[PDB]
């Protein structure tokens, strides 16, 4: 579970993210599509080109959802309830893909947070993204 | 780099006792039951409301026959799995948009079905042989993705 | 989460194992070491030969732990507390290996329970083993 | 396996800026902090009780240097990673008993380190190239396990 120290690290790291969350969200998606091609199988209806407005828009929602998760870190399952429903019963993304995107979100944060991405914060952020992933796949079966 | 001669013989002999249509229908049905997210490509197949519905669905069975039939034909080319499934790889990536993770899951459901079907005959060594086979087939089907 | 049907399904199938605990446990371990050789890196000094007393003994401990989990399916974290401490702090088995052992346990049950291994019970047993694995890796970090 | 020429150029160009000794220590230290279970292979390295202790531990930094040095030499043989790491693969399996799953995690941690250290210069396409490399090295290092 997320410790008081992990929650503190997450809030601080995402706090520094601030208004850039959406831009980082889209970058994480770009990183994912180029690094792990199989993830593109979930977006055949998207223009996945660099700079794509579709990826920027989707990135904005992913980032906003995490911002909302950070704001409800103590009560995360409920804050993400609607998204769990959606991924479990409509989108149906195989669980392994959440690990690919989480890794790309970490890489994105690392590339933008020279000061805050300390080993401890890296550890906390990885735990946080794993818990978000767990929550989002919790209604799968 | 994979199967030893004794392993190939073991795979071939067991498979010679398989009702391909039957095992295919059952493995696909189980895949959709155990990993329901795999149902995403089959909304046009009709009723998948319950496990009994999925297992009894004619279109699920029809598809399982097709899938396991192509898997079965590939067991005759254990020395060219990547080449054997290249065109199906391209198809599944370019037109069907099927996440290759689904091949790995179907692979393990096939193994469970073979164990259930054959009982003790599906020994640990025979399983290990089949594990290399389903992994190889899954790797080959995912090889052309881009 | 394990639904009421899952628990009913698990209790009935596992109940059928009964006295074959150590036998099925040892067979699952052997299936894992043979199908997934990398798992042997955690038993470097074990006598892993077919029918070895060491694997029979360890198979029995593993199955008895599963029997304990089934008996306390409503509160596994507590029932397996000591065990999760051990795997987290001493053994430190990378999380992926629990999926490998869980798959071999499923294969083992499939091969020995022709009557009981229906698609529905198959799903419940898979959820159960994943749930046990989650509990055993919950204190990792 | 199979980096394109643009990826090969990107890999080589970035690596010309890497301080192998330091980046290696940083990656190995993070692997131990982020995935604590990996510490069980370094029972004799001393203080690993806290993040600062891990990151400042000289035996960890020293080992990180050896590890990344071997990775570094491998960059000269991207088309023959399996042959290049065969000897070390056997060592890691037969003598060290290291679960190959950790090679994958270290590769991801190295990617985070390069992203943290190089910033914007570690673009999505350069990352993608390194992702291919680290999976290729991890695969090569796990190839001789049995
Ligand atoms: C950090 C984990 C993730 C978060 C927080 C997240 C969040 C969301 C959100 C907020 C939406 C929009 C919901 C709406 O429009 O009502 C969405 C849509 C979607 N997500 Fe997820 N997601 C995550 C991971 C994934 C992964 C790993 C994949 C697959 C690689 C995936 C594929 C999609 C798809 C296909 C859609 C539909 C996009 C569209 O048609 O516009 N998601 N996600
Ligand atoms: C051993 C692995 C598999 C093999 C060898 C295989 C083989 C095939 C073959 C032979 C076809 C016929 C395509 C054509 O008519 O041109 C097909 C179609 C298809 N496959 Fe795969 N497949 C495998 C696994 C999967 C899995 C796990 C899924 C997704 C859960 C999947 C989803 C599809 C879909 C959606 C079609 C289109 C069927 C239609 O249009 O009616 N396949 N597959
Ligand atoms: C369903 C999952 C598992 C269960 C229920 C389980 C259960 C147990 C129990 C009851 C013990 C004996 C502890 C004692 O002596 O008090 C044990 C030990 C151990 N387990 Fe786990 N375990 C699981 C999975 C794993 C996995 C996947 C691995 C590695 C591939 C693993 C490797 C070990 C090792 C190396 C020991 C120490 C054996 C010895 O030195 O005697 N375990 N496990
Ligand atoms: C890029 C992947 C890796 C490379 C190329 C690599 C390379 C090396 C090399 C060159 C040595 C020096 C051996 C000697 O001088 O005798 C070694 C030793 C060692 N490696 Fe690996 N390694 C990798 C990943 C890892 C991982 C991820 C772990 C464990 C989590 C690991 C654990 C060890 C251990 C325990 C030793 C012996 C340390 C000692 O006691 O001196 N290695 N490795």
């Amino acid at each position: 579970v997320l410790s008081p120290a992990d929650k503190t690290n997450v809030k601080a790291a995402w706090g520094k993210v601030g208004a850039h969350a959406g831009e980082y969200g889209a970058e994480a998606l770009e990183r994912m599509f180029l690094s792990f091609p199989t993830t593109k199988t979930y977006f055949p209806h998207f223009d996945l080109s660099h700079g794509s407005a579709q990826v920027k828009g989707h990135g904005k929602k992913v980032a906003d959802a995490l911002t909302n998760a950070v704001a409800h870190v103590d009560d995360m399952p409920n804050a993400l309830s609607a998204l769990s429903d959606l991924h479990a019963h409509k989108l149906r993304v195989a669980p392994v893909n959440f690990k690919l995107l989480s890794h790309c979100l970490l890489v994105t944060l690392a590339a933008h947070l020279p000061a805050e991405f300390t080993p401890a914060v890296h550890a906390s952020l990885d735990k946080f993204l794993a818990s978000v992933s767990t929550v989002l796949t919790s209604k799968y079966r | 780099v994979h199967l030893t001669p004794e392993e190939k013989s073991a795979v071939t002999a067991l498979w010679g006792k398989v009702n391909v249509d039957e095992v295919g229908g059952e493995a696909l049905g189980r895949l959709l039951v155990v990993y329901p997210w795999t149902q995403r490509f089959f909304e046009s197949f009709g009723d998948l409301s319950t496990p009994d519905a999925v297992m009894g669905n004619p279109k699920v069975k029809a598809h399982g026959k097709k899938v396991l039939g192509a898997f079965s034909d590939g067991l005759a080319h254990l020395d060219n799995l990547k080449g054997t499934f290249a065109t199906l790889s391209e198809l599944h990536c370019d037109k069907l948009h099927v996440d290759p993770e689904n091949f790995r899951l179907l692979g393990n459901v096939l193994v469970c079905v073979l164990a259930h079907h054959f009982g003790k005959e599906f020994t640990p060594p025979v399983q290990a042989a089949y594990q290399k086979v389903v992994a190889g087939v899954a790797n080959a089907l995912a090889h052309k993705y881009h």
